[PDB]
């Protein structure tokens, strides 16, 4: 497991530093939703119409769909107010957009699925996630 | 009584089995098809074969596998072979195989010994079990199926064949050396003798003996008997039916229909030993009472004579291989072919599969 | 288990014609037997296969399987070949989560910029 570890902390490292950044905030479409037997969250983002990623076609992680993390607030970059949590969604190129969780907890299920295990990142993006690649839009709930 | 679903159920399910079992072989060392395949090639010329990069790389998609040993290949061939002949027996008794009242009716029977205290997990496992790798020893010494648990080459291969590697025909140069009643005759003059029959004109115009010898005759049929097995042992995997009958009607439909012919002497006979003018002649001698008493009386020598031709075609390369193998040991010392001896004798009594053997070391491409 | 196999046989076997029988038959007994026509009782699935199977058998009767030789061993070639693909489609897919599991543990969870505050299996196909 040495080996494996500073080889991936090499690859952790570079991939990194290049990550490519415009900082460019998407448009996200919240919406209240409804189940059954309680009430979740489910979130709408696009992304560019073939404007700009015209010119980055080096299969570099471009099969890697955005990805979701919740994030405690008792950390950033300005450390003044906090106590809640943030649903975080990530890509590549656009800028990072957070969503403020005040519910303890919502949409938190029991074993959705027949526990299949392909972790891809972890629970939470296999779980309650779709990549709708071909249109680029991705859900999350 | 029985009923049939049943049965016709099971019997699709253990063909289902056995596909995946020798599947699964094919999959672990594709040599095991693209070996046979090959040979199928040239007896079956429409026959499809593989990318030959496949074939070299010991591959059958991405994953090239780990070249065997051929004595593990010719017994895993032969393990299918009796698997495949399962497969058709079941496949045969199928085809010959092929209300609420009742329901409760039986439901009710069911009821019959409630306490049967056992556990059964035995049905499709003593199957899958019965037919795969490894299923002898306790965890991994013997690559043979329970299946095939008591199949064992070197009683169908002698030691000098190495598993089809070469075919011994000392023994043969031995009667021969009895047939022709002199010693001017070397196990190297013999092979050049049995060249004749890789032609298809040659052993049947230039005979090492008169073909109406009696001695020759016997000589020729234990020969070629010798070689037909020979080849189908160390071929399992080939249809032998198929082949056999193949042979049959090329004999009929051709060779006996005067399928040699010569611009200059026109139509010879294997049967008179003559030539003929005209076709016209030549069917007209078909009937004629000379023709009607030798086609009578030898019969079984042309035809054996003219499987020898075939058979030893179809093993061309292990004619040479061998003819090669002689030279080799002829030109060797004494010690050199003691060594070699020792060598061939290892190959001969070693285990299949050896308790250093890799399993999941496949690389890419 | 020679019991509940047979049960579960049984009522695949006349589950296999008529559908019909089981049906009526839940409604007359009222026993605690055949628990495993709910998909919620794990056997159900097994079941699910055997039926499945008896409805192939329904296929070809009347049809003689003819197979040859050749035929049969091409045909285990074939297999094997899928067997290979699959594995490597295996293989790829284990790639890629890996590519994935690299970048999310490289990226800045703390370049925030929020806006604001607050069924998808059958969703992730296509039609
Ligand atoms: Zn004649």
């Amino acid at each position: 497991x040495x080996x494996x570890x500073x080889x991936x902390x090499x690859x952790x490292x570079x991939x990194x530093x290049x990550x490519x950044x415009x900082x460019x905030x998407x448009x996200x479409x919240x919406x209240x939703x409804x189940x059954x037997g309680s009430v979740g969250m489910a979130i709408q983002v696009n992304y560019s119409s073939e404007v700009k990623e015209n010119s980055v076609d080096s299969d570099d992680k471009a099969k890697v769909p955005p990805l979701i993390r919740i994030v405690s607030g008792l950390e950033l970059s300005d450390t003044k107010q906090k106590g809640k949590k943030f649903l975080v969604i990530a890509y590549e190129p656009f800028e990072n957009i957070a969503i403020e969780l005040p519910p303890n907890e919502i949409l938190f299920s029991e074993n959705n699925d027949m526990d299949n295990n392909n972790d891809g990142v972890d629970e939470l993006n296999k779980k309650c996630t779709f990549w709708d690649a071909i249109s680029k839009l991705y859900y999350v709930q | 009584e029985m009923n049939l679903l049943e049965t016709r159920r099971s019997l699709l399910e253990e063909m289902e089995i056995i596909e995946n079992a020798i599947a699964e072989r094919i999959q672990r060392n594709p040599e095991l098809y693209y070996h046979y395949i090959q040979e199928s090639s040239k007896v079956f010329p429409d026959t499809k074969l593989p990318r030959s990069s496949l074939i070299a790389e010991n591959k059958i998609y991405k994953f090239k596998k780990v070249k065997r040993k051929r004595k593990q290949i010719i017994l895993q061939q032969h393990e299918i072979n009796i698997f495949l002949r399962d497969y058709q027996e079941k496949q045969q008794t199928f085809n010959k195989i092929n209300f609420e009242r009742k329901l409760q009716q039986l439901e009710k029977e069911l009821k019959n010994e409630d306490e049967n205290f056992e556990l059964d997990i035995n049905s499709k496992k003593d199957k899958y079990a019965l037919f795969s790798s490894s299923s002898d020893p306790s965890r991994r010494t013997n690559i043979l199926s329970d299946r095939a648990r008591d199949l064992d080459l070197n009683e169908i291969f002698t030691r000098d064949e190495q598993y089809g590697e070469y075919m011994e025909l000392e023994q043969f140069h031995s009667l021969w050396l009895n047939v022709i009643k002199r010693g001017d005759c070397s196990l190297l003059q013999f092979l050049d003798i049995l060249e004749l029959f890789l032609d298809d004109e040659k052993y049947l115009l230039t005979p090492p003996m008169d073909r109406k010898n009696d001695r020759y005759m016997a000589f020729l049929l234990k020969l070629s008997k010798y070689v037909e097995t020979f080849f189908f042992k160390s071929y399992a995997l080939l249809d032998a039916a198929a082949v056999e009958n193949l042979i049959k009607s090329d004999f009929e439909h051709s060779y006996c229909r005067g399928s040699l012919r010569s611009e200059a002497k026109g139509i010879y006979c294997p049967f008179c030993s003559r030539w003929f003018k005209t076709s016209s002649v030549f069917e007209s001698h078909l009937v004629g009472k000379i023709h009607k008493k030798n086609e009578s009386k030898r019969r079984n020598f042309v035809y054996s004579e003219y499987k020898l031709h075939r058979y030893l075609k179809y093993l061309n390369d292990e004619f040479s291989r061998t003819r090669s193998f002689v030279e080799r040991k002829l030109a060797f010392t004494a010690n050199e072919r003691m060594a070699e001896m020792d060598i061939l004798t290892q190959k001969y009594e070693a285990p299949a599969y050896d308790s250093t053997e890799k399993e999941g070391a496949e690389q890419v491409d | 288990s020679r019991r509940d196999m047979e049960v579960i046989k049984l009522t695949a076997r006349y589950y296999a014609k008529d559908k019909s029988i089981v049906e009526q038959m839940i409604s007359k007994d009222g026993e605690a037997r055949l628990n495993f026509m709910n998909s919620s009782h794990p056997l159900h699935k097994t079941f699910t296969d055997f039926v499945a199977q008896y409805k192939r058998v329904y296929s070809f009767t009347g049809q003689e399987i003819k197979k040859s030789k050749r035929t049969i061993l091409d045909n285990c070639f074939e297999r094997t070949q899928y067997w290979e693909f699959e594995k490597d489609k295996d293989r790829e897919h284990d790639k890629l989560v890996e590519l994935c599991k690299i970048q999310f543990a490289a990226i800045p969870w703390d370049k925030f910029t929020q806006v604001a505050k607050f069924d998808l299996e059958q969703m992730r196909l296509r039609r």
